């Protein structure tokens, strides 16, 4: 549950990240294949190699499901609902990957924002993306 | 843990350019403010009522630099991970009893702390590593739940 | 997230609890209390001896929040704002804690109300009380 | 894990009432009801659409089956389970890569369908003592974590 406040900063901080977001995604996406190589075998028809087309594709649309988030951080569930069914339903994800690709998302910002990754904002932005986690691995339909 | 020559390099690279007296305490100091419920093991610290008082707490700082120093012990046996933390190991487990989940979480915030100080230098490679070593870390430290 | 199927499962469940809510409640606590003695670092001033009086009462506390978050299932985090600031303001619980005592939850019912314990129902309330927990771990105020 | 005299028989005498052909199988069951994404495992299994199909899946109750079997394995050598899982462990960390937090899901699934089929006589200290042994047998079960 975001508070006020995190609310404000996940919404000044992604809009920081601003025109990036789709390429912190991909890097994100490349940091988990590599530091988590079980996450891969949910990808079998993926080129999974470092910069690979596929992935800077796929991280665009990561991070445009994250940037629809935070523009309905107060209405979730509904704005993610073919998401959700998608990842819960079908894929039916291990909650567990969803940690690891969050995580690599904070590493990701923390290596791009030297100034801008403040401890109130690594906090809000971990809340954020364990909501997002929750609505995507939940199935409520 | 594993690592291979060439990881094993990377990281005591890395590691050689990191701050002993302050990474230790951020890394502590981001665990509180991100995962609140963990200030309840450290009540003696004083006021870490916002972020700037946990960031700045002299308390947590000093705290960090002995957890940062026991990073730099595993760093130096990666081969016996288990055995350099027995201690700590039954300090957090029979004595504190910290769920292990919270000694993953530390190691994955340190990682972000490195990933904030060397940006670009901290690459896709180099995190893998990394992540081998904070799990076995974390692994070692909950040994004594095993 | 908990679908409309969930709230009807958890609804037909724990309205069977009924008059129980102090008997179930603190047989939760005490099936938690010897499980995970660790627990009971968060009780020091409690008396958590067998039958104790005081765990009876707190039994039926715990039990009737439950029954208040069933009827705003809908509306958590405002209805129980207070426990919130309870067990994640000042009580600082660790969340590991809360998915304990979400299971003794399970484990009582299902000793007492087997019909009603069926796999569906179940999982519905592992969801609900998972919710409940989220809620009460987080700081949003 | 450490079963004072009483917790071990009382363990046995609950586990002699066990049918040996239904529990495993509600167990895995719920297990796969309860935590969804555990069918991604088991998806040669056929069926596990519903709540219904999935109890009612007949390679979930022969499976079942061998669950109970490893766990009464397990129960009968309470002094050594690393080694009684030893091959287990490899399989389902090696080979099919589970995550440990699911083997203490399905431990504890055992425990609510004990509870579910014993009642009253699944009592606080019965359940604290099938605790140690099913913490137990998930910690032998992730020992190739270890
Ligand atoms: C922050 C959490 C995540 C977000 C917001 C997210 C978002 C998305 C989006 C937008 C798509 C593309 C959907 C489309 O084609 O319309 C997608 C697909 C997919 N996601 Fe995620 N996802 C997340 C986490 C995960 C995790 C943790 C895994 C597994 C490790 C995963 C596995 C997949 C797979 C396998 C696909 C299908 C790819 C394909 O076959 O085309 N996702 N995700
Ligand atoms: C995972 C990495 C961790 C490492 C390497 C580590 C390291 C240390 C070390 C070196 C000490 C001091 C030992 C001494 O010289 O006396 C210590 C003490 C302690 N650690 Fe950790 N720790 C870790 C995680 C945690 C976590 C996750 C928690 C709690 C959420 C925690 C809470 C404590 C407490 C309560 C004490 C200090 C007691 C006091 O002075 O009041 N530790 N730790
Ligand atoms: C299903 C989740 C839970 C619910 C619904 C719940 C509900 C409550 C309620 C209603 C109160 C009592 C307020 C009053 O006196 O009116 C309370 C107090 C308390 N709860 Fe919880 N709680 C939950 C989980 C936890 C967990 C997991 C722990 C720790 C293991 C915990 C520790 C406490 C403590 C320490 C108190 C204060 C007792 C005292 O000193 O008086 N609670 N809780
Ligand atoms: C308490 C923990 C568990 C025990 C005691 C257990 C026991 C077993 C046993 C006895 C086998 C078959 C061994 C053989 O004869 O080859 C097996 C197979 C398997 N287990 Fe587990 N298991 C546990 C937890 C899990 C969980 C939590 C998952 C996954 C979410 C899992 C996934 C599998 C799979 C995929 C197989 C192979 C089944 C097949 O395709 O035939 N197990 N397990």
């Amino acid at each position: 549950v975001l508070s006020p406040a995190d609310k404000t900063n996940v919404k000044a901080a992604w809009g920081k990240v601003g025109a990036h977001a789709g390429e912190y995604g991909a890097e994100a996406l490349e940091r988990m294949f590599l530091s988590f190589p079980t996450t891969k075998t949910y990808f079998p028809h993926f080129d999974l190699s470092h910069g690979s087309a596929q992935v800077k594709g796929h991280g665009k649309k990561v991070a445009d499901a994250l940037t629809n988030a935070v523009a309905h951080v107060d209405d979730m569930p509904n704005a993610l609902s073919a998401l959700s069914d998608l990842h819960a339903h079908k894929l039916r994800v291990d909650p567990v990957n969803f940690k690891l690709l969050s995580h690599c998302l904070l590493v990701t910002l923390a290596a791009h924002l030297p100034a801008e990754f403040t401890p109130a904002v690594h906090a809000s932005l971990d809340k954020f993306l364990a909501s997002v986690s929750t609505v995507l691995t939940s199935k409520y339909r | 843990v594993h690592l291979t020559p060439e990881e094993k390099s990377a990281v005591t690279a890395l590691w050689g350019k990191v701050n002993v007296d302050e990474v230790g305490g951020e890394a502590l100091g981001r665990l509180l403010v991100v995962y609140p419920w963990t200030q309840r093991f450290f009540e003696s610290f004083g006021d870490l009522s916002t972020p700037d008082a946990v960031m700045g707490n002299p308390k947590v700082k000093a705290h960090g630099k002995k957890v940062l120093g026991a990073f730099s012990d595993g760093l130096a046996h990666l081969d016996n991970l288990k055995g350099t933390f027995a201690t700590l190991s039954e300090l957090h487990c029979d004595k504190l009893h910290v769920d292990p989940e919270n000694f993953r979480l530390l190691g994955n915030v340190l990682v972000c702390v490195l990933a904030h100080h060397f940006g670009k230098e901290f690459t896709p490679p180099v995190q893998a590593a990394y992540q081998k070593v904070v799990a076995g870390v974390a692994n070692a430290l909950a040994h004594k739940y095993h």
